[PDB]
Formats: C-alpha cells, sequence, structure tokens
C-alpha cells in the first residue's frame, strides 16, 4: 500500500503524511455549500491484493484554518454523510487492486454568519485527515495524514 | 573563609574533604550553595557570581558539579558554548539498536534504521521480499532481520512427498519460512500436474513454472493444485532463490485447506535409475528421469 495526491505528492510503506493542494470557490454565500471534492485529490492502491485484504478508514476528520472558525458542514465518506469535525470512524474501505482508486471523501461545508471579507486565505490550512489503514491479515495499522490547503481566497459575503 | 575544619568528619556527604597537613577545610563544589561548611542540594544557577550556561541549553546541576546539558547533537566545550559534535560518534551520547543508524539532528540524536524497514527506530519489523538482493526478512530469536534464506532455510526429508506416494493422508498446515527438499524427499519442487491421491495428500500441488538459474534471487512464481478431474483450478503464488551449491530455497506456506500438500520431484542425481529394477527398463530421457 501506498498513496498519492493528484500533484503527485506520495508517502510510501510506513505511513507518513502529504500536503493535499485543492481549488476552492472565490466566493461563496451564507447558507451555500462550499464543495471540497477529496475523491478527486487522494488516491491509493493496494501492492499485494492476490492475498491480504486491507481495510481503509477516516478516523478523525477535523476542520482548520478558516473552516474551524467561519465554516461548519459535513463530511461525505463513501456516499454516506458524517459530522464534521468528526466524531465516530467511519466504516472500512476495501482496497483490492494495484489499480489506483480513488479515496471516496468530499467536504460540505456551509459558511456561518459573518461581518464579510476573506474568511479562508489563500496558504491556509483548512483540513486534516488521518487514514487509518487494517487489514483482515495481521496488526497492519498505519497512519496517512493529509493535510488539506487552499490554493485562493473565499470571500463571504455579509449576510 | 568561615568553613576552617578541625576535622574531615565536619565536612557533610555534600561537600569535598582535602587534608592539606591534617588541617581540614569543607568546601562544596559549584552546583552546591552555602558557606562551605554546610551546604543544601540546590543549582549552581543562581548562586551568588551565578552561572555560565548558554541561553539555549538549560543549566542543571549534577552529582560534583553544575552542568549545561546542551539539546542533543550539540555538547559543551567549556568556553565557547554549545559546540556542534556529532553525538552519534561518541557511544555515550547515542545509544541506538546495533541495526539502526544514528543520524544527527537539531537538538536530538535519531536513530534511523536503512530504508525499506518498518520501525520507529529501535524495532524495524521488516517484511518479507522489502530487503535487498541476496537477503530476505528472517526472524532471530525475537526480532525481524534481513538474512540470506540460502543459509536460514530449513530442511525437509519427507519421502511422503514423491509423486508416485499415493498412499496416505496430509496437511501442509504447519509448513512456513524456508524450506529445502534432502534425500528422498527430493531435489526441487515439482513442476508439473501431479495425480489426485498422490504425494501422500488428497490433492497435490505442483510448481507452475521452472526453478530459476543459479544465484537468481528472490522471484515470485506461480503455484497450482490438482482436485476432481481438473488440474490447476485454484493457483497460488511462491518465490524461489537459488543457492551456491546447486539447490533451491522454497517459500512454503500453508494451503487454503487441510487436504493441499506440495509433491517433490525425485533428485535424480544419477544418469542411469539404478534404484529401479534391471527389468523395469529404465528411460535415461532428456527432462524425463523414469524406469519402465
Ligand atoms: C501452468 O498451468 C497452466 C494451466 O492453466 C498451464 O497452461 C497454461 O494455462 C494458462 C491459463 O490459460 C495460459 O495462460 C494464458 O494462455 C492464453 C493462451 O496460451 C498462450 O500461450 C501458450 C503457451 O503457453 C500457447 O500455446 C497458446 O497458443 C497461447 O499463445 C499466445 O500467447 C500470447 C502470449 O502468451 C497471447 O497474447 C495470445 O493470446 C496467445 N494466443 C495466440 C493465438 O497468440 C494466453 O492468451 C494468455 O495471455 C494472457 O495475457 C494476455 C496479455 O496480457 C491477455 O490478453 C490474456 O487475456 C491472458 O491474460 C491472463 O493472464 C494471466 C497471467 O497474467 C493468466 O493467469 C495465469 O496464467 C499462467 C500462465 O502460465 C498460469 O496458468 C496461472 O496459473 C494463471 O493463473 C490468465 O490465464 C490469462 N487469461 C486467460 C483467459 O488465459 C495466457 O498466456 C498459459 O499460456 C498456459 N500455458 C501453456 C498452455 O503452456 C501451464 O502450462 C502451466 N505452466 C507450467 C506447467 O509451467
Ligand atoms: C516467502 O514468500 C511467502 C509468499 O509465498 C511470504 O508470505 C507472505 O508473502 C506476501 C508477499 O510478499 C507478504 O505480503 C506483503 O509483503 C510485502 C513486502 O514484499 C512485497 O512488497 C514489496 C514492495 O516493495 C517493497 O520492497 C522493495 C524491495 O523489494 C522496496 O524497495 C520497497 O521500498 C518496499 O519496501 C515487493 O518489492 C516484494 O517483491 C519482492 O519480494 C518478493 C518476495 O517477497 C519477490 O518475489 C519479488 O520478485 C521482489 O523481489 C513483495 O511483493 C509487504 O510490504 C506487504 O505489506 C504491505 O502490503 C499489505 C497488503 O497490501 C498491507 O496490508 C500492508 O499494510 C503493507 O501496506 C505485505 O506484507 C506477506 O506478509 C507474507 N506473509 C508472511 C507471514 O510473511 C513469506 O513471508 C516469505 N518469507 C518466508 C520466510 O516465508
Ligand atoms: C562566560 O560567559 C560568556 C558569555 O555568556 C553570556 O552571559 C552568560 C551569563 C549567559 O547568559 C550566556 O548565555 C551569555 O552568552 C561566554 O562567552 C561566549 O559569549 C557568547 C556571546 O555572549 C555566547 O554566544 C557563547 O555561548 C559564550 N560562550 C560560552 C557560554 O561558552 C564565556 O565563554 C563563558 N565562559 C565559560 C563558559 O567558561
Ligand atoms: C541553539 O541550538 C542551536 C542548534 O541546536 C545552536 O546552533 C549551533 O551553534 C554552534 C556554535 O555556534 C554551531 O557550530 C552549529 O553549527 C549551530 N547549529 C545550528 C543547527 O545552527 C545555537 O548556538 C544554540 N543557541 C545558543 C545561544 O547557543
Amino acid at each position: 500500500f501506498a498513496c498519492k495526491t493528484a500533484n503527485g505528492t506520495a508517502i510510501p510503506i510506513g505511513g507518513g503524511s502529504a500536503n493535499v493542494y485543492v481549488n476552492l470557490a472565490p466566493v461563496v454565500n451564507v447558507g451555500q455549500n462550499l464543495v471540497v471534492d477529496l475523491s478527486t485529490q487522494i488516491f491509493c492502491h493496494n501492492d499485494y491484493p492476490e492475498t491480504i485484504t486491507d481495510y481503509v478508514t477516516l478516523q478523525r476528520g477535523a476542520a482548520y484554518g478558516g473552516v474551524l472558525s467561519s465554516f461548519s458542514g459535513t463530511v461525505k465518506y463513501n456516499g454516506s454523510s458524517y459530522p464534521f469535525p468528526t466524531t465516530s470512524e467511519t466504516p472500512r474501505v476495501v482496497y483490492n487492486s494495484r489499480t489506483d482508486k480513488p479515496w471516496p471523501v468530499a467536504l460540505y461545508l456551509t459558511p456561518v454568519s459573518s461581518a464579510g471579507g476573506v474568511a479562508i486565505k489563500a496558504g491556509s490550512l483548512i483540513a486534516v485527515l488521518i487514514l487509518r489503514q487494517t487489514n483482515n491479515y495481521n496488526s497492519d495499522d498505519f497512519q496517512f495524514v493529509w493535510n488539506i490547503y487552499a490554493n485562493n481566497d473565499v470571500v463571504v459575503p455579509t449576510g | 573563609d568561615t568553613s576552617e575544619a578541625r576535622w574531615c568528619s565536619e565536612c557533610h556527604s555534600n561537600a569535598t574533604c582535602t587534608e592539606d597537613e591534617a588541617v581540614t577545610t569543607c568546601t562544596c563544589q559549584e552546583g552546591f550553595t552555602g558557606d562551605g561548611l554546610t551546604c543544601v542540594d540546590l543549582d549552581e544557577c543562581a548562586i551568588p557570581g551565578a552561572h555560565n550556561c548558554s541561553a539555549n541549553s538549560s543549566c542543571v546541576n549534577t552529582p560534583g558539579s553544575f552542568s549545561c546539558v546542551c539539546p542533543e547533537g550539540f555538547r559543551l566545550s567549556p568556553g565557547l558554548g554549545c559546540t556542534d559534535v556529532d553525538e552519534c560518534a561518541e557511544p555515550g551520547l547515542s545509544h541506538c539498536h546495533a541495526l539502526a543508524t544514528c543520524v544527527n539532528v537539531v537538538g536530538s540524536y535519531l536513530c534511523v534504521c536503512p530504508a525499506g524497514y518498518r520501525g520507529d527506530g529501535w524495532h524495524c519489523e521488516c517484511s518479507p521480499g522489502s530487503c535487498g538482493p541476496g537477503l530476505d526478512c528472517v526472524p532471530e530469536g525475537d526480532a525481524l532481520v534481513c538474512a540470506d534464506p540460502c543459509q536460514a532455510h530449513r530442511t525437509l526429508d519427507e519421502y511422503w512427498r514423491s509423486t508416485e506416494y499415493g498412499e496416505g493422508y496430509a496437511c501442509d498446515t504447519d509448513l512456513r519460512g524456508w524450506y529445502r527438499f534432502v534425500g528422498q524427499g527430493g531435489a526441487r519442487m515439482a513442476e508439473t500436474c501431479v495425480p489426485v491421491l498422490r504425494c501422500n495428500t488428497a490433492a497435490p500441488m505442483w510448481l507452475n513454472g521452472t526453478h530459476p538459474s543459479s544465484d537468481e534471487g528472490i522471484v515470485s512464481r506461480k503455484a497450482c493444485a490438482h482436485w476432481s478431474g481438473h488440474c490447476c483450478l485454484w493457483d497460488a503464488s511462491v518465490q524461489v532463490k537459488a543457492c551456491a551449491g546447486g539447490y533451491y530455497v522454497y517459500n512454503l506456506t500453508a494451503p487454503p485447506e487441510c487436504h493441499l500438500a506440495y509433491c517433490t520431484d525425485p533428485s535424480s542425481v544419477e544418469g542411469t535409475c539404478e534404484e529401479c529394477s534391471i527389468d523395469e527398463d529404465c528411460k535415461s530421457n532428456n527432462g524425463r528421469w523414469h524406469c519402465q
């Protein structure tokens, strides 16, 4: 098992962390979901799918930066919605192919009432995701830390 | 000045005692604060006259002196403060695991075992197939190390595994690790489909693909089993390494059932199969050592 970002950043066998740069809407109104489709940005694969069957969960999802203070929302994991920041571990995802497959995670973030201006600044950390991997073979428990940064500014108009 | 002592018995254990022509003086050393006659355990860092430690380092008291212990990777040289030094060169500053490589960093030393191993710097539990060539990860005592399978393999002399041995009942759930076949147990893994109810097992297993050239590395190969009127309905993967001396070592792994067992080919170290009867004509043919 090894993972890489759409931008090429990779984490070797053993676990680690990687930086995931995502694009965001330059303006979002109060009451409208900001959508961060992270399934297009994080890809993983099975290095030996002939025998071992690996299970992958989101152990913890937490808001950071402008999202933690000016937004609230949910995380869509494997098609099901869960609170964000997360309060429970998400179900296991089976990876059974050497072909890289998306990590099914999408953030739906709704701004809170704001005086106005730029809520999320470019270069700021907007989320941290801890990928947890288990299997049915042994006690593999590797942590893959995804540091989610905004490429652009997000204006929240007064409302 | 005020701590002239009549006898050495007046000096406390926190003070050093000097006999100068039987005149005794009690002078406590840096790291103890007092008048000399009696001193208490208190860091010299706050004496009158103060201390002279580097700002980055933290002033601490040691048994016999107060000391300036830098963050690791640096050591104090009197007069220069924290001086750059590779603590990994000194066995009194770095206590890494023998296989782990000490690397020097700002504020610590870090023991890092070489790339490929899985560990926290002290116990790098490697996985089989991650080691460099000529070596593979095997247990030694209570830890995992990369070693040459040609010297760490087990050996088997189970004559029941021969392809003509149809009588019996077996289960290879106990086979794990590196193995070798010797004697009547055959020279190498069987490379062809073996009929059902052979090799003293219900369903026989055989190697699909040929053994590699001598001193070829660890290559994954496929393996098949025969049951019912179909052969290699299920396909597995095994690894074979060639060794000096003309023998092969094999990654034997338990099967999915309890009626599967690996067959072995006859060693055939003879050009003529004189262990067969003279009335059972030996067929000396290339790749087909047999008698009929
Ligand atoms: C081990 O046990 C075997 C019993 O199953 C025994 O027979 C072997 O059986 C294999 C399973 O079908 C077979 O693999 C496939 O065979 C197809 C046809 O066989 C080709 O090769 C023969 C010589 O080996 C020739 O006589 C044939 O004429 C034929 O020749 C051409 O070969 C080309 C390249 O090999 C192909 O491009 C052509 O299609 C083929 N025909 C013509 C007219 O040109 C192959 O088509 C097949 O190709 C695979 O790869 C292609 C490219 O990626 C792909 O398009 C195919 O779909 C096919 O994909 C799948 O590949 C898997 C491995 O990557 C394979 O699984 C494993 O195959 C192993 C092969 O040794 C082994 O059997 C293992 O247990 C399998 O799990 C899939 O089977 C395969 N999918 C399909 C549908 O087949 C591929 O070569 C072996 O060739 C055949 N070997 C023979 C007959 O000698 C073995 O003898 C035995 N080995 C021992 C004892 O050492
Ligand atoms: C004897 O063989 C048997 C098999 O019949 C074996 O039993 C099990 O074998 C499987 C398969 O190896 C083990 O499962 C996986 O093993 C992985 C380690 O090796 C595999 O992956 C390698 C990936 O690259 C690594 O190694 C290279 C150097 O080779 C290095 O540069 C990389 O950075 C990285 O470290 C791959 O290279 C390797 O292939 C080499 O070795 C094989 C032989 O093993 C050889 O045939 C090849 O030609 C090549 O030389 C091999 O493919 C391990 O990483 C992996 O763990 C990850 O994946 C699983 C599954 O996705 C995840 O669950 C896990 O979290 C990790 O992400 C997995 O362990 C399995 O562990 C064996 N079972 C046991 C009990 O050992 C025996 O162990 C072998 N040895 C003995 C003594 O019997
Ligand atoms: C005695 O101290 C001087 C200067 O030390 C400064 O004052 C101390 C009270 C303490 O606060 C130190 O951290 C101060 O730096 C030593 O001369 C060097 O001075 C430079 C700049 O001031 C400093 O960067 C070096 O680390 C000092 N060298 C050391 C601390 O070894 C002088 O060497 C000290 N005498 C010794 C240690 O015998
Ligand atoms: C704080 O620690 C740093 C490094 O841990 C010290 O920097 C070193 O200083 C020595 C002496 O000048 C140099 O030889 C090294 O090359 C420096 N290393 C690095 C990484 O900068 C620094 O001196 C310490 N602070 C003080 C006040 O001594």
